């Protein structure tokens, strides 16, 4: 069913949080 | 840069393209026929040689 | 007054390649006039002599003059 | 000839971004048609397909070449069926012509 | 068949490299005391001198130094007024024909456009007006003409106006006859560009603007377009 | 033969497409010449697939006299010098890769590219010096 | 030239060649089937509208 | 909103293609180049005088005294072959990748075309200089080729005996009217297409990946005007008179005939096979079927895959058109004499034998290989 | 419009925010690989018929000139 | 900085005051000194 | 066929209500009139010249030599006479017959209104009469009034310090583009 797989890295694209969110 | 880059590229370059070249070469069946034949090359060609240059 | 022009001619027919231009050139004209019934001009091979002297004078011209 | 294929096969491309030859048909009125009797199956499978195949060319990427058709697997889904669709249009069109 | 004037370093020619403007003083000179007798600069008129190489106060000098007479009088059929600033440069033949007449039956162009209606203009008009060589062997050229390799045909009525030291220039460089040629194709060109200096300042803010400008838009696309070329399809049969 | 000398007779960089159109004779020859050996000795299987290795010998070594006629030739245009002996190292540059395609691999490519290159290049300067390849005796 | 009609008119005269070897061109030598004088009442002036018919 | 109800759907929401290239770009940018060469050309006639007495001044007083009216002019020029830069580039896609089966927005094109064409004519004949004058007798009088309708028609055209102030004044009003009707064709051209939908490079059926159009295509149309604005500065504020002519700068003079006449560089490719022909007649009939030729490319379509992209014996077809049209190009402008006339011959047979006979005969061999026919 | 557009079934699809992801990722890392790899598949399908066009231009050219060069038996 | 986000961009009038403010001043440096630039470029050839 | 279809929208398979009057034909006849106006524009513009030296005598020459140019330039000025009858008697139609609840469609009509004004404006500006020059001043020199950037404003329109050949030739570019406009 859905919990088959999780969602596929996306870490290679992801950036380096609202900490950061007002940054980025 | 060293080890392999100028490696690489000069000295064992070198060892390469030949080492490919001897192995070309010398990879013959032994049969006469062959053999034969590429003398029958030689001949054309000098005959041409010759030839060419009359 | 010596035009910077006239001096960089000297030194552009100077170079070797337009020499031998030159050469050609003059041959034609004797040749052409020579020839008594003609009308082969040297034109063109006055104009072949020319690009070249043009040439090499477009590459020191322009700095000798002011 | 089977060479030739091949080779063409890889020359085309279609195969590299997960496509069998079928999935590049132009949808025409009769192709069109096949592609709906296409069994369920063939037809989600067919979709998922060409979506993965818009998405590649989006990036102007190829699949990883492994996941490459190949010249033997690729099957022709519609195929048997669109002869139908064909043979069933020229019947109705001579037919015409009586 | 044409000799093809060779390319020379203009100065103008770099891409920011505006005209002198030095120079040209020199040219216009060249032009107002050689080439005015029969060429005619229609399109130019003092006024436009004002901020190339000389200023208002200035200009009007010379305006004045010619005499304009207008027609157009109460009672009298003219009217002789030194030129203003806004007078054209004054053409000489008022009618063709005059030139004609004149000019063995040959209209000096109008120089007003002269290099931008040449083609390889600043090249041809350098090249013509200096070369005019020896005639070959063969050559018959008719009544009034002379000899010039690149002049179509190579038979140009005009006489070769620029003898060595043919003018002098006020500013005293030394008049040498490739110097007034040169001077006078920079004139030339001023004249058929008057703002070539003004536009290539507009083509380094446009060259700077875009340098800025296109990686902030192609940041803006890639930012957008991003969220596609990361989707990841998957296909999950059930 | 009046023929291949004709590539030397017109200066160099000039009327490529007869220095073209020779350079990639030669090479074919030596295509034919070169899979001749290579199916006399090492024979092939079917008469067709040397049939086969002639044409592929022929065509890689038409194809390296191709490029490296027209990348001499052109690089010379260009240039503006049609007796810099960098020219011809360019074009046997480019022959060397030609060759290194057609073997499918980057690392010919490179060795092919020196040595080619520099080969022709010395052809270059040969005929430049005037320096005599097979001299009759003369002592 | 004189540009009658806007067409610029040529009203040429022609050399004593041009006048006497016009006729010369026989026949099948002349491309069109015309002949040289009927262009011309007087074979030393040659009137013509001045565009070449091609184009 | 009625208003909203166009817009929205039309310019935000159109379900685009996610794959199609900067290709689709080019299209956007003809209609951006339209509105520039309309207002460019609203600036200049507020200046322009049609009379042929005034007109060269009219137009010297534009890049003299008007201000940055040397500005307007030029990149009134240079946007007009920025125009046909972009036109040729969008008819190439469309050949490319079969967006020719898109039948009526392909009508609507061809037609488009050849009132850009009948425009750029017109406006090229407006600034009354040498080039001008020689260039509108010229082709005016191809014409003249029609035996019995032809003549009457010229001069009707010309107004008169022979081009004057009677062809200047009405040519000033057709190159003012055209581009409005070309606008109109655009707004045509757009519905025609919106009722099928953009085609993709894959010249497959995109309906499973389309997404909207506001973010995703309207900033790539946004940076591809961009560049297109960077190309076309950079050709009239650095090299403004690289595409021009100088012949152009001399005033039209009826008595003498600029030594050496050619086209604009757009209009070559058909000089080339009107020169080709040697019967008059037969070069302008070529001539137009050489633009016609396009619209006749719907009923040539004989492969069962709409584009090009998997099609290899038809993707050198296709260069080798694009490389002898490139020929037709350079031929135009080379002068009657050996040997450009036999590549001309040649170049000309070429385009019409690979359009006519050789595409469809490869596509019918394509579809042999993938064990379709 | 959208909704009506085509039917699709269990193909699913994720995605990231833009402000999460890193505008260029890899930029120069694949993009030359990969613009060279694109490179290689068109190239000779492309350039040999523009390169036979520099041929016949070139080809042209000089047979111009050469036909313009004077017969030397000419006027002799 | 989140002061610029928090303070200029948040709000989306800020954050076009910003731009409207930043083309004021904009204009005025970018002339200036492209201006010099170009008068540097041709140092020697000019009216003055 | 999707231009067919906006056609029989819009011309043939439109609902209109049976018992509208005469009245109702005033609207289309403004269409009409619209398209008379640019045709018999495009065949004044074959022969206008927009210089002040020549616009009379390019006028009386359209009147005197061009064959039925007559016709055509009093076919032009009587349309604009025929186009704002038309025109007042639809808006006397619209206040009358309540039809301004229609508030977008009134809208776009009194900006249609105000374009037409002002396109017959210089276009009564364009045969540079003596009535035309002094008209063209006066309603220019109304725009002087603005408060503050009136001066400017006049000045821009003009081309310069009073109207003169600046202001005919822009005057015809305008006049020539604003009726397409007012078809959009
Ligand atoms: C300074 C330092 C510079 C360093 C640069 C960087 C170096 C990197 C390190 C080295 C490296 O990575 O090498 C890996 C690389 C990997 O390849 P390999 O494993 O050796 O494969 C070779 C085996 O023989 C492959 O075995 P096979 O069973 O496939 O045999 C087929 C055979 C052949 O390959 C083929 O199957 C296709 C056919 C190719 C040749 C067809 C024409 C043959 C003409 C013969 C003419 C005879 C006369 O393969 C070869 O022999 C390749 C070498 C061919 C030599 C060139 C022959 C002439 C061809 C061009 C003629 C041009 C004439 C112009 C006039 O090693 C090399 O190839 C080294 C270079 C080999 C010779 C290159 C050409 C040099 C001579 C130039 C011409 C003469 C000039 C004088
Ligand atoms: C400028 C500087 C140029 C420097 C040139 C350096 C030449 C020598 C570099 C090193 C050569 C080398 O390492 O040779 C090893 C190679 C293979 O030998 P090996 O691996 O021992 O195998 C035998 C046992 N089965 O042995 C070989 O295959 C031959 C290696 C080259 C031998 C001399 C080649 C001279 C070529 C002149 C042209
Ligand atoms: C000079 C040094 C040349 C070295 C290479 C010579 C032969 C080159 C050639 O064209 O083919 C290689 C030749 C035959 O190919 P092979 O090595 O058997 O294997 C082919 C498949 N890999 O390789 C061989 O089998 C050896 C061939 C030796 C004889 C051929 C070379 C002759 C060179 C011209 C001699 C002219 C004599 C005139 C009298
Ligand atoms: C700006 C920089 C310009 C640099 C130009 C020269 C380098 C260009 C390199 C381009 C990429 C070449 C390459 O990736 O192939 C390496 C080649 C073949 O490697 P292979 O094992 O076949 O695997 C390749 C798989 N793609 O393996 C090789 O044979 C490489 C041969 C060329 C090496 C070039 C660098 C040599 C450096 C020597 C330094 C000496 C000090
Ligand atoms: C220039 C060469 C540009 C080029 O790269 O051509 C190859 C390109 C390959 O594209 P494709 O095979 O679809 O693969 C896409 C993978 N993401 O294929 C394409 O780029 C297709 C480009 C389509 C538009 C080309 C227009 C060329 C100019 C045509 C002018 C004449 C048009 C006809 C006029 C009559
Ligand atoms: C005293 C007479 C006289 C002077 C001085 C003179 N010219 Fe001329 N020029 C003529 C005449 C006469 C013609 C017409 C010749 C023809 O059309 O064949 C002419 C024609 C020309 C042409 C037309 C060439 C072409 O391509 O058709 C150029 C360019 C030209 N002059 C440049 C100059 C320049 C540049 C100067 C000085 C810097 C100059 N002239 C000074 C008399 C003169
Ligand atoms: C309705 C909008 C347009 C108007 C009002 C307009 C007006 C003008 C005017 C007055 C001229 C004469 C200026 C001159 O050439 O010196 C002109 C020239 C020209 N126009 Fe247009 N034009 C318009 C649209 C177009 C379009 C769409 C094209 C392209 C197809 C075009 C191409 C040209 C060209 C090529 C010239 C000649 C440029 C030259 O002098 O070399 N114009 N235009
Ligand atoms: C200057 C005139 C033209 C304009 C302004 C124009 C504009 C457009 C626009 C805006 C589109 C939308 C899709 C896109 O731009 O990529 C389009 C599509 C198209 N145009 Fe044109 N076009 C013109 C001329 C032509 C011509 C001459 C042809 C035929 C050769 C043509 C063929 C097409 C085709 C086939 C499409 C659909 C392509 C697709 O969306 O997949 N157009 N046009
Ligand atoms: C695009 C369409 C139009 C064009 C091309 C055009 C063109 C012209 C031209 C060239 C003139 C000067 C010569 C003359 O007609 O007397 C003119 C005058 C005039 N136009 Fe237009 N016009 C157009 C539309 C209109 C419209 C829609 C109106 C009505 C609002 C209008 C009203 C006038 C008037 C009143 C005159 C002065 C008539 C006179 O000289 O007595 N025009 N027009
Ligand atoms: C998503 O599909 C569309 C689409 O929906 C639209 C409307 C356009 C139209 C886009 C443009 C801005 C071009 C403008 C077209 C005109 C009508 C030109 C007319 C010019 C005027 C003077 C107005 C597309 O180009 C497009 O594909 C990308
Ligand atoms: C409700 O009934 C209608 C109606 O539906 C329509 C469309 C029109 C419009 C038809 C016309 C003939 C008027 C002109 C229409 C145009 C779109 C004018 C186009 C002309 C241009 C120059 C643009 C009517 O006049 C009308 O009532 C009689």
């Amino acid at each position: 069913s859905h919990t088959d797989v999780k969602v596929p890295d996306f870490s290679d694209y992801r950036r380096a949080s609202k900490e950061s969110s007002e940054a980025r | 840069l060293d080890l392999i880059w100028l490696e690489k590229t000069i000295p064992k370059s070198t060892s390469t393209l030949h080492t490919n070249m001897t192995t070309l070469t010398t990879n013959q069946k032994g049969l006469i026929k062959l053999y034969f034949m590429s003398f029958l090359i030689n001949i054309i060609l000098i005959i041409i040689l010759y030839s060419i240059n009359l | 007054l010596v035009d910077p022009l006239t001096t960089v001619r000297e030194h552009c027919e100077q170079l070797e390649k337009c020499v031998k231009a030159r050469e050609r050139l003059e041959l034609c004209d004797n040749r052409v006039s020579s020839r008594s019934q003609t009308e082969e001009d040297c034109t063109e091979e006055l104009f072949d002599f020319l690009h070249a002297r043009d040439h090499c004078v477009a590459h020191k011209l322009f700095k000798n003059l002011k | 000839l089977d060479g030739f294929r091949k080779w063409y096969y890889n020359a085309a491309g279609f195969n590299k971004l997960g496509l069998m030859r079928d999935d590049t048909l132009h949808e025409t009125e009769d192709v069109k048609e096949a592609i709906r009797r296409l069994p369920e199956d063939l037809y989600n499978d067919r979709m998922f397909r060409i979506k993965r195949a818009l998405d590649l060319t989006m990036r102007h990427q190829i699949l990883p070449k492994d996941q490459w058709t190949k010249y033997e697997e690729d099957k022709f889904y519609l195929e048997p069926y669109l002869k139908e669709v064909i043979r069933e249009r020229k019947e109705r069109e001579e037919w015409a012509k009586k | 068949l044409e000799l093809h004037p060779p390319s020379y370093p203009w100065s103008h020619r770099g891409l920011l490299s505006s005209l002198d403007h030095t120079s040209i003083r020199r040219g216009f000179q060249v032009y107002k005391q050689v080439c005015s007798s029969c060429h005619s600069m229609d399109y130019v008129a003092y006024r436009h001198l004002v901020g190339v190489c000389y200023t208002e106060e200035e200009a009007k000098a010379l305006a004045e130094e010619v005499e304009v007479q207008d027609g157009p009088n109460d009672d009298g059929e003219m009217f002789m007024r030194p030129g203003k600033l806004s007078d054209y440069f004054p053409k000489p033949y008022p009618n063709p024909e005059a030139a004609r007449a004149a000019n063995n039956g040959a209209l000096p162009p109008d120089l007003s456009y002269i290099v931008r209606a040449r083609h390889g203009g600043e090249d041809y008009v350098f090249s013509l007006l200096t070369g005019y060589c020896e005639p070959p062997t063969g050559v018959s050229l008719r009544e009034g003409l002379y000899f010039n390799p690149y002049f179509p045909g190579q038979a140009i009525g005009m006489a070769p106006p620029i003898y060595t030291e043919v003018l002098e220039y006020d500013d005293g460089t030394p008049a040498t006859m490739s110097q007034v040629a040169k001077d006078v194709a920079t004139f030339l060109r001023w004249a058929s560009e008057p703002e070539h200096d003004h536009r290539k300042r507009m083509g380094l803010k446009m060259l700077l603007m875009m340098g800025l400008l296109l990686p902030l838009t192609y940041a803006m696309k890639r930012h957008k377009w991003s969220v596609l070329k990361s989707r990841k399809l998957a296909y999950r049969p059930p | 033969k009046r023929f291949f000398e004709s590539y030397h007779e017109v200066p160099d960089g000039t009327q490529c497409h007869r220095k073209t159109y020779i350079t990639t004779a030669l090479g074919g020859i030596c295509g034919i010449i070169g899979s001749a050996y290579s199916v006399s000795l090492n024979p092939a299987d079917s008469t067709l697939e040397a049939v086969a290795r002639v044409g592929r010998y022929t065509f890689t070594a038409a194809a390296i006299g191709a490029m490296f006629g027209l990348t001499t030739c052109v690089s010379a245009q260009v240039r503006e010098k049609p007796d810099d002996p960098l020219n011809y190292f360019i074009g046997g540059c480019a022959g060397g890769l030609t060759l290194g395609a057609r073997t499918h691999s980057y690392g010919t490519a490179a060795m092919g590219c020196v040595y080619m290159g520099t080969a022709a290049a010395l052809f270059k300067i040969g005929k430049l010096e005037g320096w005599e390849l097979f001299p009759t005796p003369k002592v | 030239a004189f540009k009658w009609r806007g067409k610029p008119l040529f009203v040429r005269h022609r050399t004593k060649k041009e006048i006497d070897q016009e006729a010369a061109v026989e026949v099948s030598q002349l491309r069109d089937p015309q002949h040289d004088l009927d262009r011309v009442k007087k074979p030393e002036w040659v009137i013509l509208i001045g565009v070449c018919t091609h184009l | 909103h009625p208003l909203f109800k166009i817009i929205n759907h039309s310019f935000i929401d159109l379900p685009a293609p996610s794959n199609i290239s900067s290709w689709w770009n080019f299209g956007s940018l003809l209609g951006v180049c339209l509105m520039v060469q309309i207002i460019t050309g609203l600036f200049l006639a507020m200046h322009y005088t049609s009379d042929t007495m005034t007109a060269f001044s009219s137009v010297t007083h534009i890049c003299r005294d008007v201000n940055y009216g040397w500005l307007i002019r030029y990149m009134h020029a240079n946007g007009a072959s920025m125009f046909f830069i972009c036109l040729f580039l969008h008819v190439g896609r469309g050949l490319y990748y079969g967006s020719y089966t898109f039948m009526e927005t392909w009508n609507i094109g061809v037609l488009l075309l050849f009132a850009v064409m009948a425009t750029a004519f017109m406006g090229y004949v407006l600034p009354w200089g040498q080039m001008s004058f020689w260039g509108a007798t010229v082709i005016t009088n191809l014409l003249s080729a029609i035996p019995y309708i032809g003549t009457t028609l010229v001069e009707w055209i010309w107004g008169g005996f022979s081009v004057d102030k009677a062809t200047l004044t009405r040519f000033f009003a057709f190159h003012f009217i055209l581009p409005f009707i070309i606008a109109a064709l655009a707004i045509v051209h757009l519905l025609f297409l919106h009722e099928t939908g953009s085609n993709n490079p894959t010249g497959l059926n995109s309906d499973a990946d389309k997404i909207p159009f506001h973010p995703y295509y309207t900033i790539k149309d946004i940076l591809g005007i961009l560049i297109m604005f960077l190309i076309l500065m950079t050709l009239v504020l650095f090299f403004p008179d690289m595409l021009g002519d100088p012949d152009n700068y001399m005033p039209a003079n009826p008595l003498n005939t600029p030594p050496h006449i050619k086209p604009e560089w757009y209009f070559l490719f058909a000089y080339a096979i009107l020169r080709s022909i040697p019967n008059k007649l037969g070069g302008v009939l070529a001539l137009i079927l050489s633009i016609l030729i396009l619209a006749l490319m719907p009923f040539l379509h004989t492969s069962k895959q709409r584009s090009l992209m998997f099609r290899p014996i038809t993707q050198i077809l296709y260069w080798i058109l694009v490389a002898n049209l490139l020929i037709l190009t350079w031929i135009g402008g080379q002068p009657v004499e050996h040997p450009f006339i036999i590549i001309g011959q040649l170049a000309s047979i070429s385009y019409f034998s690979i359009i006519l006979i050789l595409m469809p005969i490869s596509g019918i061999i394509e579809d042999k290989m993938l064990k379709l026919y | 419009e959208f909704g009506n557009l085509a039917r699709i079934r269990h193909v699913i699809s994720y995605s990231l925010s833009p402000f999460e992801q890193r505008a260029f990722p890899s930029y120069f890392s694949k993009g030359i690989p990969n613009v060279l790899r694109r490179t290689r598949e068109r190239i000779l399908r492309v350039a040999p018929p523009f390169v036979v066009v520099y041929l016949i231009y070139t080809w042209g050219n000089q047979e111009f000139e050469q036909s313009k060069r004077k017969n030397p038996a000419m006027y002799e | 900085p989140s002061r610029l986000y928090s303070l200029l961009f948040r709000r989306t009038s800020t954050f076009a005051l910003t731009i409207a403010v930043g083309a004021l001043f904009f204009e005025r440096a970018f002339d200036q000194g492209a201006d010099a630039i170009y008068e540097h470029i041709n140092e020697g050839k000019l009216w003055k």
